[PDB]
RNA sequence: CGUUUAUUAAAUGCGUCGGUCUAAGUAUUAUAUUUAAGAUUAUUCUUGUAUAUAGAUUUUUAUUUUAAU
């Protein structure tokens, strides 16, 4: 096989990844592993299309449509792979719609049922099982503990034991930074923030799948933008200046001072950091600016975490 | 400056910081309460008892 | 004194609480990456406790209106669904405490039901039972006043019309291809579109033979008696080729280089087989004669019998002077016989496997099926009627109650053939997941090592 | 997760069947596929053996 | 290449980009916008909103908003 990913351009615009190896669709749809449900379009409480009051995280996007198809593919994914039972990569197949590729594993006490595919995983291969080293193969599921400073690990469990939950879009990869914290390793995660995990945690290794979409995914179809449908997402400054404050004008009016989608989005203004966890170090503003590497360099305990926000 | 809740933008500030009127204002007061609880508390609540047990007997 | 510097008892455990206050939970703060463990781990189970009932049966009455209402009725029904599990639900019912289980009635009305519910199946019938009373096989064509005559929905006489088709082909002299004679488990095992019973008006059945059936045909077909005697050779199934399977000693997975000992024992094999009239040495892995296998168990689980034997110096004598413990290949083959067809719905379709020669169970039509299970119901009763071992050893559920009754050094002897089967998927499941060559590395180079 | 045959039969004969001395049915032998579940289904039918406290 | 009450350089739409978000959803992700794809390039400079800020105002321009007579 030539290059596991490919950015296989049906159009010369559109580019889509298909990977050789990628499951026909027939042998996608899983029965005891197919949810349905509405999604609820951007309406909450009350119909009433709406985003989400200021103060929370419990997203309905205004501009959200078309969330679950209806015969579209949607089997459930597993994010809490087991420690240390040998897998069995049966199949890679490839969603659309979730970007994210999934692979079913065999995992070696019958469990049919497991999807989260590392980069540069092969089908029909055991991987959960360690080499000579302490757990350093790639799709090995591996605590924190057993990870050393410097190596990429994917699917990251924010709380032990509480499921995989950071770095599961495709080719994304939380750094581990060698932390000096007694029972505590700080990953780097690829916001750019870095963040107190649990050594007891476990993560995946390696890269986590799919790379070639951070660009190189381009639909420019009509028909294959239904990949993400969403709402039409209109101008803010041809809004009926009864309704919207940017409005009108006899032309282009460029647009107001302080931009607000409806209550204020402005530029940089609207940071939305409402609450920090005792876990996190450094939010993606204390970094937004040094770079990638830097943070990467020094040790980080507690003293680092500043004690103003 | 966490003592106070400062965030520091300009240098030249965060050195003269130390002496600023939040700062040793702030030292006074977070310095008294310890007074308190060093030497005060644990002598004043002693009085107010050798006091009492002198007037239930005396 | 009674010391307390304050900061301590918070009021509510130090769980429920911020600093101070109980603080709230909401399925908002939890995330969905738990609870989806639950794509193989399952949920947890409130598993009821066993009961045999005699507390609830006071009276009789009482106890002996379940036993039909309850448990006779959920046999006619399992010997209409899946007639093979018709086993599984009398071992279900007895570990449930229930007393009459394998009985010698409630088998010899199993095996009555499997037998007959067989030929009200292919007549169309789809439930066999019509209300909480009664079976629908007796529906009689009045409301109920009719002596014989059965009411016939379009399904039957639908069922009834494929059966005549297959009589007058072989009254043609043709071939018979009876179309429910491809009917599996899995449907037409031809992997072909199930023709479905009340079949349109417009996708009749056609035979490029000239076969003319209809509803003039089926009509005076009514009763039970004029189709038991003009469809017999179809309706009936066929008991002779599974005659006596079951009362023969049969390990289809167990293979002769598979003993307990796997070499000591068969190292005499061979040596007995090279020093013989007609010798022949073992390489072919391939599998003996049946009933010479099961001679090793009986020769390699006791070390008693292992050197019994192994002192004997020629061919014949070891593979016929133990004739007195294969007087006890019986004993062993009963329990082989219950604990297989038993505990799962795999356990049982993995069993006919090797016995009936089903290569595969989930495409062996009814007709081949229905008769085994009546060729192993048949021998149920042989079992608990017959021989007075037969009773509590069905009733036995536990090895440590098993070994007690029959044979202890019999229970020896198959609890290391068992141990030999499921080792022998031990090397099938284990073997799976035993090739390990991921890597950094060699996970790259086997790309260009899969690009030719 | 004991869900391969191949394991069930490798513990239930051993702790449910062979520590306990207890038995399990059919239908329940297909939830009975972990240690949690283990756990509880002895947990129950040695909790209904406890001989009623007698008043 | 869709879509509109006086029907179109109207408003959509893919990409890039800016900002926000690691205790409800995957930070090569989803919110919130400005533009428009493709191909070349994308210049000079700042007085105010925003950010950061130190009892607040007053001060204060890494990135963003708006600006350049």
């Amino acid at each position: 096989v030539r290059s596991p990913d490919h950015g296989y351009s049906q159009h010369i615009l559109q580019k889509d990844i298909w990977s050789p190896f990628q499951v026909g669709a027939n042998m996608m749809s899983y029965t005891p592993l197919y949810y349905d449900w509405k999604g609820f379009s951007s309406r909450d409480y009350f119909g009433h299309r709406s985003g989400t009051n200021p103060g929370s995280k419990v997203l309905l996007g205004h501009y959200r449509r078309d969330e679950v198809r209806s015969w579209g593919y949607r089997i459930m994914v597993n994010h809490k792979p087991q420690k240390r039972i040998p897998k069995w990569l049966a199949c890679v197949v490839h969603i659309p719609r979730k970007k994210t590729f999934l692979g079913f594993f065999l995992y070696a006490n019958g469990a049919y049922v497991a999807e989260l595919l590392t980069y540069k995983q092969l089908p029909r291969i055991i991987y959960n099982k360690a080499f000579q080293g302490c757990l350093p193969t790639i799709g090995q599921t591996v605590s924190l503990t057993e990870v050393t400073y410097g190596k990429e690990i994917h699917s990251v469990e924010m709380y032990p034991g509480h499921g995989g939950v950071i770095c599961r879009a495709s080719g994304t990869a939380a750094v581990v930074l060698r932390g000096s914290e007694p029972n505590l390793v700080p990953l780097l995660l690829p916001s750019k923030e870095v963040r107190l995990f649990d050594n007891m945690c476990h993560a995946v290794f390696g890269r986590r799948a799919g790379v070639m979409y951070n660009k190189q995914r381009n639909f420019s179809k009509r028909s294959v933008e239904e990949n993400m449908p969403h709402r039409p997402k209109v101008h803010s400054k041809t809004k009926r200046v009864s309704s919207h404050p940017a409005g009108g004008g006899n032309g282009g009016s460029p647009n107001l001072l302080t931009p607000l989608d409806w209550r204020i989005h402005p530029r940089n203004c609207v940071k939305t950091k409402y609450w920090l966890s005792g876990y996190i170090l450094r939010g993606r503003q204390y970094n937004r600016n040094q770079t990638v590497a830097d943070l990467k360099s020094k040790t980080y305990s507690w003293a680092n975490r500043d004690p103003v926000y | 400056c966490a003592l106070c809740h400062i965030r520091f933008r300009y240098k030249q500030d965060y050195e003269a910081h130390k002496e600023s009127e939040l700062h040793v204002n702030r030292l006074r007061w977070v310095e008294t309460m310890n007074w308190w609880r060093e030497t005060g508390e644990p002598a004043y609540l002693k009085a107010s008892n050798e006091q009492w047990e002198w007037f239930e007997q005396h | 004194v009674i010391s307390y510097k304050a900061g301590d008892y918070h009021l509510v455990p130090k769980k429920f609480t911020v600093g101070k206050r109980i603080a709230v939970r909401s399925y908002l703060d939890r995330n969905r990456t738990e609870l989806s463990d639950r794509t193989f781990m399952p949920q947890k189970n409130w598993f009821r406790p066993y009961d045999l009932q005699d507390g609830c049966f006071d009276r009789d009455h009482e106890r002996l209106s379940y036993r039909f209402y309850n448990l006779e009725t959920k046999v006619i029904w399992k010997a209409f669904d899946t007639p093979e599990l018709i086993g599984m639900l009398l071992h279900d019912e007895t570990v449930k405490g229930n007393s009459g289980m394998y009985a010698p009635d409630m088998l010899d009305a199993a095996l009555h039901y499997t037998r007959e519910a067989r030929y009200w199946r292919c007549i169309g019938i789809t439930k066999p039972f019509y209300d909480r009373n009664t079976l629908r096989a007796h529906c009689w064509e009045d409301n109920g006043l009719q002596v014989g005559t059965l009411v016939m929905s379009q399904a039957m006489r639908h069922a009834l019309m494929d059966l005549e088709r297959a009589v007058r082909r072989k009254e043609l002299g043709l071939e018979p291809n009876y179309l429910w004679d491809r009917w599996g488990p899995i449907g037409f095992i031809d992997g072909a579109r199930a023709d479905y019973l009340p079949r349109f008006e417009h996708n009749p059945y056609v035979d490029p033979d000239g076969v003319d059936v209809t509803e003039i045909d089926v009509l005076p077909f009514n009763t039970h008696e004029q189709i038991r005697e003009r469809y017999r050779d179809f309706i009936e199934p066929d008991t002779a080729p599974f005659e006596e399977v079951f009362r023969s000693p049969s390990h289809g997975s167990l293979t002769t280089l598979a003993d307990i000992p796997n070499a000591s024992v068969v190292a005499l094999y061979k040596d007995l087989k090279l020093k013989a009239g007609t010798p022949v040495a073992g390489d072919a892995v391939e599998l003996a004669p049946a009933d010479v296998r099961t001679l090793f168990y009986l020769s390699a689980n006791p070390e008693w019998r292992a050197v019994a034997d192994g002192k004997a110096s020629w061919e014949e004598v070891v593979d016929a002077m133990q004739p007195v413990q294969a007087e006890l290949d019986e004993k062993i083959d009963a329990a082989r016989l219950l604990q297989n067809t038993r505990h799962n719905a795999e356990r049982v379709r993995a069993f006919f496997e090797e016995k009936c020669g089903f290569h595969d169970f989930m495409y062996t039509p009814d007709k081949t099926i229905t008769a085994a299970v009546l060729c192993y119901l048949t021998e149920l009763r042989r079992i608990c009627t017959e021989t007075a071992w037969g009773a509590a050893l069905a009733k036995c559920l536990t090895d440590m109650e098993r070994v007690q009754g029959m044979g202890r050094d019999a229970f020896l002897v198959y609890r290391h053939i068992e141990d030999a089967i499921l080792d022998k998927k031990r090397r099938l499941w284990a073997g799976r997941f035993a090739g390990e060559s991921h890597e950094e590395s060699t996970l790259d180079y086997l790309l260009e090592n899969f690009g030719r | 997760v004991f869900e391969e045959e191949t394991l069930r039969e490798r513990v239930l004969d051993r702790v449910v069947e062979g520590v306990f001395r207890l038995v399990p049915t059919s239908t329940d032998r297909l939830e009975l596929k972990s240690v949690a579940n283990i756990i509880d289904f002895v947990l129950t039918h040695v909790t209904v053996a406890r001989k009623p406290l007698q008043h």
